[PDB]
């Protein structure tokens, strides 16, 4: 099986270095191509540049000037480098496997032949903002439970930036009945997000509800329990 | 004055689309017309011109005759009569012994090409080779095959007839948009054909240029374009294709296709000089046609 | 752009320029929330994992775009749909052509299973004050949620998200509500109303 | 044309009649050769 993994930092100043990794496992760097999007909010997917061993890599005619991709044969994983961005780079930046093929429409002989080349298995993808504002961590309050035969029973994240932000509970032990809710952006810049498990109601126990947070750009891990 | 580019592809030019000014039918208001002219047709100005504005007053071929070769005999009137040679084995001069007399000859298509002869008599029993001086490096050597030589040769572009008024009356054909892909014209000869009936010409040539002798082939040694190229014309197109594929072989004294590239021109000057030039009208379509390769044309440069 | 077919029907889907060349056309699917998934490359030779169910237009035709011709419409196809679309004349195109999204019809209608939360006690020692309405599993999605303080209503101070839809008819919705500790203990109550449809749910909530 | 123009400069190019000859029909006695 195949799994590809982005990590990038997700918060990158104005006109700044992007250093992006793609740790790779289930095959090697060196016998597949390898090629990163990125994807606006509402837009298409851009492509950005593939890259392989034997010095074959090429780069978006749009990002030329910019872009360096690299290989690591010895940790097998592939870097990402965008140079002088701006609020324009700020996407979702995906890393996926490149199949190729050849289109012969002519006589072959006659080079009337173009390669094309295909993505097939992705990765889940890093966000990667573009914003001159600091890391702010955020703060994790409980949301108590409140009333059938059944109960609800939440956590909160509040004022945290940037995007995204994990939420799980019980270190992965609860994924029946738990929605996740997009966040919202105040008028002050920070976004702030929900998330209620439907347990049932005999849950005297204590049935140990923890839900775990986790904000990469921050580095904040806040083990929060709910209680009656 | 032609403002030219290249042809939408993604690399060599070959085509130009070009953009000028024109006559109406009214001698008033002009006209913003574009055309599409090979490399051959064109040429700049130091921006375009054609290529025969420097030289020759020119005038293009209607659309409705056909440049297809059909049969022509030729005859004589009553007084005179003409003799038909009706043996398998003659160079063209000397006695023959089995003569016959005709009033009209055979089926003659006037197949205007070099280098290759196409669709030409067979030749009888061993292919014949033909000259007016075999010692002599400065008279053509003509070949007869025994068995015709396979050639194919499409113009897979589905171009477009554009039909500019330049009135009152008279109107040109151009060259519109291309319909699919960037592709050139080619003449296909099978590599089988093609190896065993070389190898008769030279068991011929040896006949004459002593037994043990090796007999080499190349390329044209230049000059002028009609003479290095197959020119040769089917589907009214004119077709320039190169035979450096066809005479590259060493013959000492004892399974695909050969794709030969060709060009292609609508101005020409046909017959060395005679006829002013002539801008053949576009044509439509695919164009595809098979011809037979009944001789060649050969020459001898100046052991082996 | 987008493209409305029942269930069990077919379904056919526009992307990118016309044709000007032979070409090798590439779909793709993206789930809404998820990466997008490789569909059909070369035209129309689907990979492994993708039923013959979806079938693209063929690259030979010179003067139609890239269709996608998706037969037996199904409530798991309602996502978008980009195309590569490599042609000869063009240069490399490295911007995808602009998507498409199928929309799966006789859902047909959900209940907003709305849900108010009342501020917790670890943020009341903080001199805040957060009022939060989750509404989730709401079909279509466009609900237009008002804050009630007893029979009063509350004008600024709201901050409510944008429906989002996820690999199904549920759609979510965050509602919020910014006060002061000193504002939580002085009305009887205070309601989140969810006007969904025609309807109109309403929870309540009371201090102790 | 949407001003005019004459209504042959659409289709055919044109030739004026030269003021000489005469369009009268003269008499015309049709024969055939000898063997006819
Ligand atoms: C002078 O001599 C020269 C030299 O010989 C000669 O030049 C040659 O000209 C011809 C035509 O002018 C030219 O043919 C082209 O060949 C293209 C490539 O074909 C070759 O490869 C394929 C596949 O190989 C790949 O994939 C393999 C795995 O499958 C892999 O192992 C390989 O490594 C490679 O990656 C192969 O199938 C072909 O074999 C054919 O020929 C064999 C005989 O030699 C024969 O036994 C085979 O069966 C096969 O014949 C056909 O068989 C069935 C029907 O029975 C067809 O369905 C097949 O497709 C075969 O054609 C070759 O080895 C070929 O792709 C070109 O055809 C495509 O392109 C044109 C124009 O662009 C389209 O109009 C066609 O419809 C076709 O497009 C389809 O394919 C592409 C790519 O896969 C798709 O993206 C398209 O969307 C479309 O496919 C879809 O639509 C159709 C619509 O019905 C549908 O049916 C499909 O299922 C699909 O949904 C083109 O024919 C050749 O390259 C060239 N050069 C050489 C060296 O030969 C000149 O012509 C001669 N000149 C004259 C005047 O005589
Ligand atoms: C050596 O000798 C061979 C054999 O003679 C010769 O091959 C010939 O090649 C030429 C191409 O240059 C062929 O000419 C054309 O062939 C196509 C195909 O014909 C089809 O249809 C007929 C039905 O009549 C079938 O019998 C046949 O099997 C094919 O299926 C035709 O489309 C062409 O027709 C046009 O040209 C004719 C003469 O030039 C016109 O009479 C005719 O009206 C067509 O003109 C117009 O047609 C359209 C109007 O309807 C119009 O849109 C067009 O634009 C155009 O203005 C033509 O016949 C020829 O057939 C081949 N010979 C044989 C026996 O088939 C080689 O060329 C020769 N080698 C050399 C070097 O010359
Ligand atoms: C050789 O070079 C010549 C250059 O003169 C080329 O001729 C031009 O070809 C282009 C094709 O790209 C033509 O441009 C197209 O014109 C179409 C006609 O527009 C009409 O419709 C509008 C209504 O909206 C009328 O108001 C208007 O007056 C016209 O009557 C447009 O529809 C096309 O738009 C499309 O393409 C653009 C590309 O960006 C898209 O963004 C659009 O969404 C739309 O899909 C296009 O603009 C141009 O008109 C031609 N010129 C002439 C004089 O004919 C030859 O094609 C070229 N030959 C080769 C082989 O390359
Ligand atoms: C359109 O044309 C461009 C070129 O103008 C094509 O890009 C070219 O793609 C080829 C491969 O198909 C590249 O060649 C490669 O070079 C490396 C060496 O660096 C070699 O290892 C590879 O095996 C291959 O030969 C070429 O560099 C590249 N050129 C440019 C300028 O990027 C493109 O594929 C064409 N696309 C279409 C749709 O026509
Ligand atoms: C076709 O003719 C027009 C004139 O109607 C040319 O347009 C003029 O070009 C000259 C320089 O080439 C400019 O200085 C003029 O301002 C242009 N407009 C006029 C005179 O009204 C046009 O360039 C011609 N196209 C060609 C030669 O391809
Ligand atoms: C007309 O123009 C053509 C093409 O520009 C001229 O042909 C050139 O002649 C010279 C002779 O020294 C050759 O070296 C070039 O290779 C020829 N050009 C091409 C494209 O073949 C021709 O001489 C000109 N005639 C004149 C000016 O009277
Ligand atoms: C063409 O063939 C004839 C024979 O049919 C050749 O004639 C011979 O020519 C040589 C001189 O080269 C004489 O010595 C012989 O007496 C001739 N014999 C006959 C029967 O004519 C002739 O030379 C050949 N010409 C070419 C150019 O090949
Ligand atoms: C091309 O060569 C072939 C030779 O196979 C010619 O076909 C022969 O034509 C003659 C009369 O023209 C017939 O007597 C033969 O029976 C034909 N051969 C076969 C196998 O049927 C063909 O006519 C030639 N085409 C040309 C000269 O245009
Ligand atoms: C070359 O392009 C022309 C279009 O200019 C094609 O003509 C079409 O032919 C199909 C069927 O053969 C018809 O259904 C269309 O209505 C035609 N279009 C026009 C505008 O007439 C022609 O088929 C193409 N050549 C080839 C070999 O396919
Ligand atoms: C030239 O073209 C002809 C037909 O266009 C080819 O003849 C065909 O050969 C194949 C096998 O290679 C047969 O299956 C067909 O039946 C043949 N067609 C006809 C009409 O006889 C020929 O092989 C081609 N030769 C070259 C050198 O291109
Ligand atoms: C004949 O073939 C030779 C190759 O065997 C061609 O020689 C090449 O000519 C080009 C000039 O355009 C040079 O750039 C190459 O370096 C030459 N190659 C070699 C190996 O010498 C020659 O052009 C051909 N001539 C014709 C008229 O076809
Ligand atoms: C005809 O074919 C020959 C050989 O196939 C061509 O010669 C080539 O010329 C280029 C120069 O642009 C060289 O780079 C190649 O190496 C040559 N090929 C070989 C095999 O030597 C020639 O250009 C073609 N055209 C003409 C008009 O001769
Ligand atoms: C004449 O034919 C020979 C081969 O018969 C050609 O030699 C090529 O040589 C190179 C390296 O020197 C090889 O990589 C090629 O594979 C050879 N070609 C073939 C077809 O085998 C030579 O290039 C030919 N000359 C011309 C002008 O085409
Ligand atoms: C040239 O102009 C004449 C006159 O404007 C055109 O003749 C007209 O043809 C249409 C055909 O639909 C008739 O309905 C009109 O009655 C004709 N006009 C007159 C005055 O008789 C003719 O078609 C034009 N030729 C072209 C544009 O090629
Ligand atoms: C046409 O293509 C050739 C390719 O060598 C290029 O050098 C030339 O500049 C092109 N002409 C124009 C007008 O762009
Ligand atoms: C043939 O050419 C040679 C040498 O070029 C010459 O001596 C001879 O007279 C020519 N004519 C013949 C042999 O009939
Ligand atoms: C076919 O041609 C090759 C040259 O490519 C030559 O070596 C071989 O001897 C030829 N075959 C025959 C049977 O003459
Ligand atoms: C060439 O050699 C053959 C036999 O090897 C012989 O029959 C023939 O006469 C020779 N040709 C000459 C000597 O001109």
């Amino acid at each position: 099986q195949v799994h590809l993994q982005e990590s990038g930092p997700g918060l990158v100043k104005p006109s700044e270095t992007l250093s992006l990794t793609c740790n790779v496992s289930g095959t090697l760097v060196r016998d597949n191509y390898w090629s990163w999007i990125r994807q606006p909010l509402g837009k298409q997917p851009e492509w950005i540049g593939y890259v392989h061993d034997s010095g074959d890599t090429n780069y978006n005619p749009s990002l030329k000037s910019r872009v360096h991709l690299s290989l690591d044969k010895s940790k097998n994983l592939v870097s990402l480098r965008l140079t002088g961005v701006t609020a324009a780079d700020s996407a979702i930046y995906y890393c996926a496997t490149t199949k190729h093929g050849r289109r012969i429409y002519g006589v072959v002989a006659f080079k009337e032949w173009f390669t094309y080349f295909y993505m097939d298995v992705w990765g889940k993808g890093t966000s990667v903002t573009v914003s001159s504002a600091s890391t702010k961590g955020p703060s994790v309050f409980p949301l108590a439970p409140s009333s059938g035969g059944t109960a609800a029973l939440g956590c909160l994240v509040k004022d945290y930036f940037p995007e995204p932000v994990t939420v799980s509970w019980n270190s992965g032990a609860l994924t029946s009945g738990v929605h996740t809710f997009p966040a919202v952006l105040q008028s002050s810049g920070l976004y702030s997000l929900s998330s209620v498990v439907t347990v049932p109601s005999s849950s005297l126990g204590t049935q140990t509800y923890i839900c775990n947070v986790n904000h990469k750009p921050s580095n904040t891990k806040v083990d929060k329990r709910v209680e009656p | 004055t032609l403002q030219c580019t290249n042809v939408t592809n993604n690399m060599r030019g070959e085509m130009k689309n070009c953009s000028f000014n024109m006559t109406t039918e009214l001698r008033d208001k002009k006209q913003k017309v574009y055309s599409l002219f090979w490399r051959l047709d064109v040429v700049q100005i130091n921006e375009y011109r054609l290529i025969n504005c420097n030289t020759s007053a020119c005038t293009q071929a209607c659309p409705k005759v056909s440049f297809e070769p059909i049969p022509i005999h030729y005859c004589a009137p009553a007084g005179f009569a003409i003799l038909k040679c009706k043996d398998k084995k003659f160079n063209g001069t000397g006695p023959c012994p089995s003569v016959s007399t005709v009033q009209c000859t055979h089926g003659i298509k006037p197949v205007v090409s070099t280098q290759l002869l196409l669709n030409g008599s067979l030749a009888e029993e061993e292919v014949m080779i033909r000259s007016e001086n075999i010692t002599n490096n400065a008279k053509n050597i003509l070949v007869q095959f025994n068995t015709p030589v396979q050639i194919n040769c499409t113009r897979p572009m589905n171009m477009t007839r554009k039909s500019i008024r330049i009135g009152p009356g008279q109107a040109f054909y151009a060259l519109g948009d291309i319909i699919g892909d960037i592709r050139q014209a080619h003449c296909n000869v099978s590599k089988a054909t093609w190896n065993e009936t070389l190898g008769k010409v030279v068991k011929q040539l040896r006949k004459h240029f002593g037994n043990n002798t090796i007999i080499r082939f190349a390329n044209s040694s230049g000059g002028d374009l009609e003479v290095t190229t197959h020119s040769f014309n089917c589907g009214g197109e004119f077709f320039y294709c190169n035979t450096s594929g066809l005479f590259n072989s060493t013959w000492i004294s004892n399974n695909d296709s050969i794709t030969l590239p060709c060009r292609m021109k609508q101005i020409i000057n046909m017959w060395q000089r005679i006829g002013q030039c002539m801008y053949a009208p576009p044509i439509q379509g695919v164009i595809r046609c098979v011809s037979n390769i009944t001789g060649l044309i050969l020459t001898r440069d100046g052991t082996t | 752009t987008f493209v409305s077919v029942a269930p069990g029907q077919t379904a056919r889907i526009t992307c990118g320029e016309e044709s000007l060349g032979s070409r090798s056309v590439i779909w793709y699917q993206q789930r809404p929330g998820q990466a997008p998934s490789l569909i059909i490359y070369n035209n129309n030779d689907r990979p492994s994992g993708i039923p013959d169910r979806f079938s693209g237009s063929p690259g030979s035709t010179f003067g139609t775009t890239a269709t996608l011709t998706i037969t037996s419409v199904e409530a798991g196809d309602e996502a978008d749909y980009y195309c590569h679309i490599w042609d000869s004349r063009r240069p490399t195109n490295w911007v995808f052509g602009e998507g498409t999204t199928l929309i799966v019809l006789s859902q047909p209608k959900a209940a907003p299973s709305v849900t108010l939360f009342p501020p917790s006690s670890e943020e009341l020692q903080a001199n805040k004050a957060t009022l939060v309405c989750l509404i989730s599993d709401f079909y279509p999605g466009a609900v237009t949620v008002a804050w009630k303080a007893d029979s009063s209503p509350v004008k600024a101070g709201v901050e409510t998200t944008t429906p989002s839809k996820q690999s199904n008819n549920k759609y979510a919705a965050s509602s919020y509500l910014s006060l002061t500790p000193e504002q939580w203990k002085s009305h009887k109550s205070y309601s989140c109303q969810v006007t969904h449809e025609g309807s109109t749910v309403e929870k309540t909530v009371a201090p102790t």
